[PDB]
């Protein structure tokens, strides 16, 4: 649904704007996502980090973000995919602009 | 009964209006569609028989892009389609273009819709004019609209939340020119001019919100929070209720002196929240800190003439008295010899609502400090030499001349700004 | 009017939304006529024809 | 809803316009058949600035294609986007000007200029509101320079208030293509000073430089130079076509750029132009864009800004970016290079921000600089014009078309006066 | 957040630095494509010390590779970890210095040094806080030694307070690889004494002995020696990149090691170096590491410590170990070998402990010894340099590059001064 | 009401503070998150609006690694984010670096936060400065902060728990240098300085705890237990209540002689626990044993001047009186002629809490004996020649000179320590 596509674009844009506010803030937030020592981000770590961000988003949409951030079908978010989807502009800006798609 | 008409002129006006009306909709529970699932909205919205709430606002611009952004954004069904007024040609940062050639018909239609809006208001506290000093649409057309409002409505309180050019950072070249012209215009029409600087709000976002890459949405969110705190006493009851008419009586010693520095506290992101006490005294001190000021103007250079405090949330009058007494006993803060009181405190029981997706955190206490001080002469001194450095060579003068001005207009604006400088010097001096 | 009623800026509206738009233009229009025009505009679509 | 009338003149102007229209159609998602195939609402939101709707969904450029020889626009029609253009907007003669400005302005241009003005007026009257005209052509060519200057004069007479923008391909400094380039350029600059409100100066050798040094291309044809010129031409007006965080139209750019009416010649550059190898490697940030744009090598003008002083400079950024970041970067540029910036203007930078980057690019930024550096270009063209005019070489070809020798002297005098004004504002001191 | 700028000079320096960057990427869990793949948080906590964040998850070394010939860095770039480096950080000429220090310092390196310092400044200014620079190169080679000394001088001029660390492969005693090794070494030691704050001395023949005796390899190629050198180079700064029970930065090591400013040359070693045969038979314990550490064969420097006396010695341990164990072991070492330790320094050990050992070792330790033994190495360089300088052999090349004869005599005079300093402190008596 | 401000400077200071604050949290029941499921925490903790308890401590360091370990560890939600203060460049074991060049801005920020913390306290017993004599951060920055506190705060009792270099074993080379410098600095700025030696604590762990591989965590656990036993009377009631201010009045015969040996008893593991009586007399004898002293200094060499005993747990005034009478009658323990009593006994009803995962056992009785004795001049004699032996060659003197020191400063510090040696001899004399 175009409504769901717009919701995903808006949410990714909101997260990318909340992050990237200063240099290496994406890295700092990534390190803060996971309590554990591994860089891989679990689903619970992802929900907890999004909750740490002052964003009111349902568990279903958070899980959609978790799946959209390429888990490589592994179920854990790597730093590479984290950066790839939460880059400044890029996929977030493209999805935000491409309304008719 | 306490209706206030909102005017948003220029790109800056419309962009701060987006944030302001988002904040008001969030505050009063009004959904973006227009209707909510009493009478606290009367100050900003008028309800229809169907239950739909329409804001008492007017979006004026000579460029269609910004207004069409509102027509295409989330807030389509909220605003009145005719209330959104769009021009065909932009003023192109030309005060002459926006005040003499293009702005005539647009401002005439603006007066028409403003009259229709005012006829819907039993009471009318005043007008909130949000424009951009430094651009043709904001400066010229806003000045013309202010002049017409002064002519027809008369004694209604026009509060102009103007955005002046920052000291060294800026985005335009003829910004000193149209800033000086609009300053001459609004020295004699607006009742209280709340001064704002992008550099100052950028520094606030950088230091308090830890945003090293601030944007206009963030700036407008901060400005909207300031205006909401300012108007909170009109919509929500509180101990020490403060009125639009009480602003000028407790803040304007002399009619020429009505420019006001604004400072909000606390400005804390989600991460940094709930980690410090954020008590009444601490937030008052933060509001009086020069770094939290929303104008690039150190208050230590001048002396405070009056300070009106808007407290929101769980604030007890004993605590506000203790904090203000500490401020008075502080040596760094200096007041004029002729204003022993110099303070207008007002509390409101409604805590500031937080915009979802914004950077501000949910705080139970808030302070909006609006001060009349002689330090503000510094920024006018900056613009007065930024103007004359260009005007010595008459750079870009032909652009202003082509749309129906004369060199005498520039000379008169510069002379009036010098007169305002001397007035500030005189009121500061014993 | 269709743009105002289209929140997603997707260029497409549902049957209810375009019937609302057509009633805002002309009050007398029923939903069946609007749906028929929708079908003749886009034959094979699961609603959401471009306004 | 602020329309722009595009005009292409001469061989170089026509080919540049074809490439520019290809770029604009790609940006707006327009296929060569004219039907919209872009799938983005903002693309069609302001498509009327350049295109008009046909009976169907077809969208056709508001372009007017001028020439005295037919083969060039036969090639234009044969090009990849040749059939988008309205066939009625192709105005061409039968015999081309033999690189003769006199032929293109007086003898052969006189007959065809009536039809050209009819087409231009028909395109303008259909416009709801008219921002102005943009004429892409090449100084140093017969039909191009002659017809372009004549049409610019006519349009200035008819629509004085409407904006006039010119993309003039000034003849190259070192390697010249035709012999009479100095004559044509000298006669055209005199007209452009008086008539053209806003002028971009372009050099084939400067473009060749950017395509070897930034782009690192191997054997770049004229298509690549036209592609870069098209990029600049799109980026200058993307604020009209797309919503902007701080938008700025052509009139705003001209007002913030032109301190005095005669100083309306500007050098332009586009960012980010990078080679294929380092594309993964280069950091896509506002400071990187600023560092690239303020480089002398990024300029599409042959003159290097280091010799001159920046009177004014506008930067139109495209992409979801921090306005604070942009403003701080450009203020830092001013503070660092204060020696290259004019003292009697407190801020020499006009920042515009648009929310839609060009297709494929995460970010972009176009630069338009009014600096006294172009003084050396005009000086060199005068150095060639005087060298030929002292011995009156090739002067008889122009004289046989019915223009006085006095016109050459008047053009040289006007061009030298412009150079003198540029030097005066290079060495002007505050107070 | 205390960044280190790595620089590689010459063929030997480039190969050693490539091996070093492979090792550091392995330690930080970075694949050759630049993505982090460590699945380990302390690896990314301080990754900024050596690497920078690219657009994606990629990380780029803060390394600057220099040369006068293209072959060495063609091989480096085509190597297993060649793609991490920014290609803009490859600063190289066309004609190599023919193992000529004069060519690498005056004629050919001087033009390239402008670009070298431009890249150095670009990398350093991006750093939040700069610990300093580390330059890996070889004494006894033209481009390496020459440009390394020149760059060290320039960076010393630019950043006087920032730390300078050098890893110089001193020419081996018994077999000499290039003929002019004594000239190059004598000239480069003169620069390193004056400019470099901390210098590490390495010998190929000592590395061969250690890898054939302790490690017992059959055919150790240069890759294996570079792996040893890289292990030492990583271990010297692991206290910056990882949390430590008793952490020690480069400046702490310099303060605790250097008694007097010009005595900043050290001999280094890595433990535990085990042959594959006795890996099971050995016991990986702190006393064993200390015993192997203080062996003369474990020293990567040709000079053996037995002839000299240890002025100071730092030992950076890595792994979960008892600080009491470590301190007691080093105190026992000093008491047992008190003859080999200088009397007028009450404690000759600077012990550091890092909580993160290198991958594969539960415990490890890098040793940095400031001892008077290096006296004999400088003496051997004196004996060779004087032998050739008596007959001016191979001197005319350095003369023809625009170098005075007196520069050589000054270099050797300073190096002899350093020799006598080491002797005087070796035989200096308390009270 | 009885607030005490804790400062932790340098790696050793922060690492012993980790143990100290773990111990206080375990003692008061405060969870690591910050809050606990009367008002005994006020001495170390101030409770906020949510009920969260924040410690009145300040973690100061010029190196970011040590502080970031706390920022990431289990005590990330307890301490205040701005209370954790991190520098950019380490002091690199350079007293000049930590006192003259790098430490300035950091100590200014430290005084700012210390003022904020002190303004949160009704009363203020004093300061507990925990640093490491023998490192630039510990010595230089700690000395500077002590100087600033003495200048501004004035009468607050500053107790410095300094960790001095071990006699023979050591980990730094310039350790005698910066130790002598810091000793000169704090001879006039601290009120009561407590000596600690890693070698002595290692011997205690090796013999009493039977730990053949002691480490810094073990050492800091013993130090934390000593400090908690010291402060126990502030937070818990008991017979013969002891006070921070009266440590001086009962302990410092002359202001110069304020360096103090510390000894804990019993030091026994779980396996050796419940195997001996552990009576008051036996534990007092153990506390006066030379092995139990946390400084490598034979008490038999000198003569005790004063001994303050802090008992924790089931201790009765008869038991303490009989134990002290036996100690006085004992011939080996020798007191000065001019202090016939020389004893300050104080009991607390709160037994020492045991940190889970530690080696100390759950003992119903504990003694912390802090003694001012003239024997401590002997370790000063060690450092005084360890200094001058290198100072003859001026080894590592250029490192200190580079950051704004002089040969005169080393000479003055060494001369002051010689004067302290003379003072110790005189006070030991009759
Ligand atoms: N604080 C703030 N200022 C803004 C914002 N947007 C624009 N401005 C300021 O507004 C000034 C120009 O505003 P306008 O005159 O309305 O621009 P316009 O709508 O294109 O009209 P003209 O420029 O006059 O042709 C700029 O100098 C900016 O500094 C904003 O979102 N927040
Ligand atoms: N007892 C004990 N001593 C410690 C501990 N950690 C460090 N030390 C001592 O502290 C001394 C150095 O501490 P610091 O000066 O703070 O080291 P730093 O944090 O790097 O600061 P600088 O060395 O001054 O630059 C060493 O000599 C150690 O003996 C510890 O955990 N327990
Ligand atoms: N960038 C670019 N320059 C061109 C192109 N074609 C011609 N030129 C240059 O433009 C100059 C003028 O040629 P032109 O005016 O088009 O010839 P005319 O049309 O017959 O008057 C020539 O010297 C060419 O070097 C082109 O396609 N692209
Ligand atoms: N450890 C090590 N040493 C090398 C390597 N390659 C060369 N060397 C040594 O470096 C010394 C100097 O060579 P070098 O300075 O690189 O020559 P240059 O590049 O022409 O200046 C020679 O004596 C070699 O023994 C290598 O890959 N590893």
């Amino acid at each position: 649904t175009f409504e769901q596509a717009q919701s995903d674009a808006l949410l990714t844009s909101l997260m990318s704007t909340k992050l990237n506010q200063y240099r290496d803030k994406l890295r700092l937030i990534f390190r803060q996502m996971d309590g554990n020592r591994n860089s891989l981000i679990d689903r619970e770590e992802f929900i907890r980090g999004i909750a740490k961000l002052r964003i009111n988003v349902s568990k279903a949409q958070v899980e959609r973000l978790f799946d959209l951030c390429d888990v490589d079908k592994s179920g854990e978010l790597d730093y590479e995919e984290f950066v790839n989807r939460f880059e400044e502009n890029g996929l977030a800006s493209a999805a935000r602009n491409q309304t008719r798609a | 009964m306490r209706e206030v008409i909102s005017i948003h002129i220029g790109q800056a006006g419309i962009q701060v209006g987006n944030a302001c009306w988002e904040l008001y909709c969030l505050e009063h529970g009004i959904q973006p569609d227009g209707q909510m699932p009493d009478d606290a909205f009367n100050t900003f919205f008028s309800e229809t028989g169907a239950g739909k709430h329409v804001p008492r606002c007017i979006f004026l611009d000579l460029e269609p892009t910004v207004v069409d952004e509102v027509r295409t954004g989330t807030y389509r069904q909220l605003f009145h389609p005719e209330q959104l007024i769009s021009g065909k040609e932009d003023a192109a940062n030309n005060f002459a273009r926006g005040h003499y050639t293009i702005g005539k018909e647009i401002v005439d239609l603006a007066l028409d819709r403003i009259r229709k809006l005012a006829d819907n208001c039993t009471g009318l506290q005043g007008f909130l004019v949000f424009n951009a000093v430094g651009g043709g649409t904001g400066s010229g057309l806003g000045s013309l609209l202010l002049e017409r409002l002064s002519v027809d409505y008369g004694k209604k309180s026009k509060l102009g939340f103007t955005v002046y050019p920052s000291p060294q950072v800026s985005t335009a070249v003829v910004e000193p020119y149209n800033s000086v012209l609009s300053t001459h215009s609004l020295l004699e029409h607006t009742d209280v001019a709340v001064m704002l600087d992008n550099e100052a709000i950028y520094d606030i976002c950088r230091r308090s919100l830890d945003i090293e890459r601030p944007t206009y949405t963030n700036l407008n969110r901060l400005i909207a929070q300031v205006i909401s705190s300012l108007t909170a006493s009109l919509r929500f009851d509180g101990a020490l209720n403060v009125d639009i008419t009480e602003f000028q009586t407790n803040l304007v010693p002399y009619p020429r002196i009505h420019f006001m520095l604004s400072s909000y506290a606390p400005i804390i992101s989600a991460e940094k929240a709930y980690h410090e006490q954020l008590s009444v005294a601490e937030i008052t001190n933060a509001a009086f800190e020069p770094a939290s000021m929303m104008v690039k103007c150190d208050p230590r250079h001048g002396k405070y003439m009056a300070c009106c405090l808007m407290y929101r949330g769980d604030v007890v009058p004993k605590d506000v008295n203790a904090s203000v007494a500490t401020i008075k006993t502080k040596r760094t803060i200096q007041f004029v010899d002729w204003c022993p009181t110099g303070f207008k405190c007002g509390i409101n029981y409604q805590p500031p609502t937080v915009v979802p997706g914004g950077d501000l955190a949910k705080v139970q206490r808030a302070v909006c400090m609006i001060s009349n001080s002689t330090a503000i002469g510094e920024i006018f001194s900056r613009l007065d030499h930024k103007f004359d450095l260009m005007y010595a060579k008459r750079a870009f003068v032909h652009w202003y001349v082509g749309e129906g001005m004369e060199e005498g207009e520039f000379s008169e604006a510069r002379e009036d700004l010098a007169a305002l400088e001397k007035d500030f010097e005189e009121v500061g001096a014993e | 009017v269709f743009v105002r009623n289209d929140l997603t800026r997707c260029g497409q509206l549902p049957v209810r939304d375009m019937t609302r738009c057509c009633q805002a233009l002309v009050p007398g229009i029923s939903e069946r006529q609007v749906a028929a025009v929708m079908a003749v505009v886009d034959p094979n679509s699961a609603g959401g024809v471009d306004y | 809803m602020r329309e722009i009338v595009h005009i292409q003149g001469g061989q170089c102007g026509n080919q540049i316009g074809a490439k520019f229209w290809e770029v604009v159609s790609d940006e707006h998602g327009i296929d060569p058949t004219g039907t919209y195939h872009g799938d983005s609402d903002l693309q069609l939101e302001r498509i009327n600035v350049y295109f008009n709707e046909a009976t169907g969904g077809r969208y056709v450029p508001r372009a007017i294609l001028m020439d005295l020889e037919p083969g060039t626009m036969d090639s234009v029609r044969s090009g990849p986007y040749g059939q988008i253009f309205r066939p009625d907007n192709f105005v061409f003669g039968q015999t081309g000007a033999g690189n003769n400005w006199a032929k293109g302005h007086y003898t052969e241009g006189a007959e065809l200029i009536d039809s050209v003005l009819d087409v231009v007026r028909k395109e303008a009257e259909s416009c709801d509101c008219l921002q102005g005209f943009q004429v892409c052509h090449s100084l140093g060519g017969g039909t191009g320079s002659g017809m372009g200057t004549l049409l610019i004069s006519k349009i200035r007479e008819e629509y004085p208030d409407r904006m006039m923008l010119t993309f003039s391909v000034v003849p190259s400094p070192k390697v010249s293509d035709t012999v009479v380039e100095p004559y044509n350029a000298t006669l055209s600059v005199h007209q452009l000073v008086e008539n053209a409100d806003e002028c971009m100066v372009l050099d084939n050798e400067a473009l060749y430089d950017i395509c070897f040094r930034t782009l690192k291309l191997t054997t770049p044809t004229f298509g690549d130079l036209n592609h870069l010129i098209s990029a600049v031409m799109s980026g200058i007006t993307c604020c009209l076509r797309f919503p902007g965080q701080l938008n700025a139209d052509l009139r705003k750019l001209a007002v913030n750029l032109i301190p005095f009416p005669r100083l309306h010649f500007f050098m332009v550059g586009f960012t980010p132009l990078t080679s294929r190898g380092s594309q993964q490697y280069r950091a896509l940030t506002v400071p990187e864009l600023t560092q690239q744009m303020w480089d002398a090598k990024n300029m599409m003008c042959a003159a290097d800004p280091r010799h001159g002083r920046y009177l004014t400079a506008s930067a139109l950024f495209r992409g979801r970016m921090s306005t604070k970041e942009v403003d701080e970067q450009m203020l830092n540029v001013q503070n660092k290079n204060s020696s290259y910036f004019v003292e009697w203007i407190p801020n020499n930078v006009k920042s515009s921000v648009c929310d839609i980057p060009p297709k494929g690019l995460k970010m972009s930024a176009t630069f338009i600089g009014n600096s006294t550096a172009i003084q050396e270009m005009f000086k060199r063209v005068s150095e060639q014009f005087t060298a030929m005019f002292r011995r009156k070489a090739f002067l008889h070809w122009y004289t046989g078309e019915g223009m006085d020798e006095m016109e050459f002297t008047e053009a040289e005098s006007n061009m030298n006066d412009l150079v003198s004004e540029y030097q005066q504002y290079q060495d002007a001191s505050a107070e």
